[PDB]
Formats: structure tokens, C-alpha cells, sequence
């Protein structure tokens, strides 16, 4: 899924704790408000544990 | 319009147009002019009823 022409909002990515992983690889996640992209791509898949 | 579609780059949709599916022979009303433009891949639109 391509994610385009929208403006971000990661606040309530890392607002919440439900999730297990939160690496960001390449870029540093504590500046992301501040950062301009041209493309956001999503996958998603089931793996287990 | 089309066959099919693999992937996709943008799309939209915007606030809704109603118009009359009902074609006549009778003289115009009504006169529609489009400008389309392209600089540095920036897809610009003039139009005014
Ligand atoms: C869509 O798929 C084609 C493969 O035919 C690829 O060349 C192209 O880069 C893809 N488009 C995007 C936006 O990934």
C-alpha cells in the first residue's frame, strides 16, 4: 500500500506501547515530524514470534 | 476506459460534481475552458465556468 499526498502523523505511533519492535533502520525516529518524504510505502504480513 | 491496472502512484477525489446524463440537439448554455501545464512534473489546472 502506497501512502502519498497526505500529511504524516507518528505521534500516535509511538504514543502507544501495544507494540513489540519499534527499530527504525537508516534514519533515527526521534526526528520525524522534521523530516519531508516524497513516498511512504506499508506492508504487512503475520510472522510468528 | 481501460483493460486493467498493475500498480498505481496517486490518486484523489475531491468534494463531488453532480451533472445531466441527458444529451439534446438544442443550441449551448453554458462554456468550459482547460489549461493544462506541466513544469519540473507540476500538473497544473485553469478552469472557470
Ligand atoms: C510498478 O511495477 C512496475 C513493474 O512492471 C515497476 O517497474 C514500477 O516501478 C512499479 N511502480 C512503483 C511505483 O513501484
Amino acid at each position: 500500500k502506497r501512502i502519498s499526498n497526505c500529511v504524516a502523523d507518528y505521534s500516535v505511533l509511538y504514543n502507544s506501547a501495544s507494540f513489540s519492535t519499534f527499530k527504525c533502520y537508516g534514519v533515527s525516529p526521534t526526528k520525524l515530524n522534521d523530516l519531508c518524504f516524497t513516498n511512504v510505502y506499508a506492508d504487512s504480513f503475520v510472522i510468528r514470534g | 476506459v481501460y483493460s486493467s491496472a498493475n500498480n498505481c502512484t496517486f490518486e484523489y477525489v475531491s468534494q463531488p460534481f453532480l451533472m445531466d446524463l441527458e444529451g439534446k440537439q438544442g443550441n449551448f448554455k453554458n462554456l468550459r475552458e482547460f489549461v493544462f501545464k506541466n513544469i519540473d512534473g507540476y500538473f497544473k489546472i485553469y478552469s472557470k465556468h
